[PDB]
RNA sequence: UGUUGGUUCUCCCGCAACGCGGAAGCGUGUGCCGGGAUGUAGCUGGCA
């Protein structure tokens, strides 16, 4: 769709003169449409479009063969630039234990992600990992973590729904320090940005353990609402990274741009299946090409 | 009046209605507004609501579970959208209308799925039929249905494992679940309920499409409307598949399920 | 308890599908509730 639309606009408005702003009109609107069908939150689309405009004014285009292709090269380059860098990592070099706190909406894939991180950290970074759940809300959430933990060969710090999350994480941190653990993974209950008490809770948890990483976990099929959540979470916690889950689906994944934009935080992981081996590093170009199709 | 074109266009898009559906509704709105020569805002708001109301009027049929033993509801959809939570809600509702409900723990894949359902069963003081994670989902649900016939149970709600619709083999698995049911009751599942997370954008279309083609959807439940998400994508899906919208999810407590009312939905969408 | 139908794990095999891989091949929350062996085994359903 992309190459052919851009080629259409570019042959039909301008002939064989260099690209100038008045050629760009149809191109911009259509790119906007593509990004909207791709679930990119609107404001982000405008802001990306402006940069595209700027690259459109001084175009060195009349010289290449296909106008669509060169303009595409520029959109692609811009997007790959927007997405961040490769080899983006969790800070494991500081003082142990490295505390990692998960945060995000309900059913986003946080617990599953904690299991995946346990596997990764023990197996590949030779880490001694403790995982804990502060989910005292969703039924069987703790047992879900405990199961995942037992499955990935990592230690589990017991908690129950009769306890309080701050108490739990304080206890967990205490155990991790005391037993010389390299990593503490902290799972929390899904929560909505409009839930004042639960946001207070997550802010307090973060305040209690001073985590070195705070990961914002986001379902890759998320539509416009991602503009809101991102903002709220970005403003509620110092985020150090983002996990985008369920990328093994066929959703275009535009939320990745939205989030990336509104928070300016790096996407460190892709969740790519339901199993615990299903974890991948983030490649800006691959996700970029996905969003553009 | 161009600032108005811009404005309402933006309002529609931020609610995840989608561009095609946006063009359909807006194009019809230009014709309606010019036609009836509307000069004030409130009348415009009214007409917008009226036209959307048309789309939703084809899908407002409430769910009836009376008349079968049991009436079988099959819960399907993608991961973490709230199928299990919704079942939990459904039970308290049906128990409220003097229906004996049974649950099938048909998610035999995801970690702790069965225990989760069991918590909903203990909360509802109703039986839950389950084996273990690893068991055959289809046979768990079948055994459930037989047991419900035997115990003259009124409604049997079967949970399934969440699955992404592009995983063709998991859809085949879904088809087996249905096919296997037919041996006890030809018209069961009497209700195949898609569950859509309200946060979802256009992928919901694909979801509704693929599950439909696999299984024939007879109802939709829209969850997580207790946030800021309006769930507008539903218009597109209604436009394309005409699937009755049975309930809305509005929180995590056992009481946070409401029968779908188009007018309330309209009310929420705008504020 | 009595009888049967599922299923799981262990062994054995078939046909096909999906995933990954130049291929050979490696797999399996896939289908034929495929076919067998087996447990003193589990878990599940029906009926007396
Ligand atoms: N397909 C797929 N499913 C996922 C992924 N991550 C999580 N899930 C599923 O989404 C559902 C919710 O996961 P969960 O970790 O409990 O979400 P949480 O409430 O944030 O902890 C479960 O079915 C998970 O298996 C992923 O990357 N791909
Ligand atoms: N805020 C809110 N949360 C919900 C709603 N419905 C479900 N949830 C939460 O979504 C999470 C995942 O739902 P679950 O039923 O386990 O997903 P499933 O994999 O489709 O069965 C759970 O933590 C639920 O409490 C809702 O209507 N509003
Ligand atoms: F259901 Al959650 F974190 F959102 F366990
Ligand atoms: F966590 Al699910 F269906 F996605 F139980
Ligand atoms: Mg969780
Ligand atoms: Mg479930």
């Amino acid at each position: 769709n992309l190459t052919d639309r851009l080629s259409r606009t570019l042959r039909n408005i301008s002939g064989r003169g260099r690209l100038t702003e008045d050629n760009v009109k149809d191109t911009l609107r259509e790119v906007r449409m593509a990004l909207l069908e791709a679930d990119v939150a609107l404001p982000v689309v405008r802001e990306f479009i402006n940069r595209v405009k700027e690259k459109a004014v001084g175009h060195e285009v009349n010289k290449s063969l296909t106008p669509g292709q060169e303009f595409v090269k520029i959109v692609r380059n811009e997007l790959v630039a927007a997405m961040g860098e490769e080899n983006q990592t969790l800070n494991l070099a500081a003082q142990p234990p490295a505390v990692v706190l998960m945060a995000g909406l309900q059913g986003a894939g946080k617990t599953t992600s904690v299991g995946k991180l346990g596997k990764f950290l023990r197996e590949k970074h030779k880490k001694k990992v403790l995982v804990v759940s502060a989910d005292v809300y969703r039924p069987a959430a703790i047992k879900q973590l405990e199961t995942l933990a037992e499955q990935v060969g990592v230690d589990f710090f017991p908690s129950d729904v009769g306890q309080k999350p701050v108490d739990i994480v304080n206890a967990a941190l205490k155990e991790a320090k005391l037993k010389f653990y390299d990593v503490l993974l902290v799972d929390t209950a899904g929560r909505l940005h409009v839930d004042e008490a639960m946001m207070d809770e997550i802010k307090q948890v973060h305040a209690s353990i001073n985590p070195v990483e705070t990961l914002f976990v986001v379902d890759a099929m998320t539509g416009q609402d991602a503009a809101n959540t991102a903002k709220a979470f970005n403003e509620a916690l110092p985020l150090t990274g983002v996990v985008l889950t369920k990328v093994d689906g066929d959703a275009r994944g535009g939320a990745a741009l939205s989030i990336r934009h509104i928070t300016g935080k790096p996407i460190k992981f892709l969740g790519v299946g339901e199993k615990t081996e299903a974890l991948e590093p983030f490649h800006p170009d691959r996700i970029a090409s996905r969003i553009l199709g | 009046d161009d600032d108005l074109f811009e404005e309402l266009e933006e309002q529609l898009l931020i609610a995840d209605v989608g561009v095609e559906t946006t063009r359909k509704i807006i194009t019809n709105l230009t014709e309606g507004a010019s036609r009836k020569q509307l000069r004030d805002a409130e009348a415009l708001y009214g007409l917008l609501k009226e036209e959307m109301g048309e789309i939703l009027a084809k899908v407002d049929e409430p769910l009836n579970v009376e008349g079968k033993a049991p009436f079988v509801i099959l819960m399907v959809g993608v991961n973490g959208v709230g199928k299990t939570t919704t079942i939990g809600k459904l039970a308290r509702q049906f128990e409220q209308q003097g229906k004996s409900v049974m649950l099938a723990a048909g998610d035999t894949f995801r970690a702790a799925a069965v225990e989760q359902l069991q918590v909903w069963g203990q909360r509802n003081n109703i039986p839950v039929i389950a084996q273990h994670t690893g068991a055959d989902s289809a046979s768990v649900i079948f055994d459930a249905i037989q047991a419900a016939k035997a115990r003259n149970i009124d409604v049997l709600i079967a949970d399934t494992a969440g699955r992404l619709q592009n995983k063709s083999h998991l859809m085949e698995e879904l088809k087996k679940i249905v096919r296997v049911m037919k041996k006890l009751d030809v018209e069961a599942p009497h209700e195949v309920m898609l569950t859509i997370d309200a946060s979802t954008g256009q992928n919901a279309v694909s979801q509704a499409k693929l599950f439909h083609e696999a299984v024939g959807l007879t109802g939709i439940t829209l969850t997580k409307l207790d946030g800021t998400a309006k769930g507008g994508v539903i218009f597109s899906v209604a436009d394309q598949f005409g699937i009755p919208i049975r309930y809305i999810g509005v929180g995590e407590r056992i009481e946070d399920l409401r029968p779908f009312k188009a007018d309330d939905f309209i009310e929420a969408l705008f504020a």
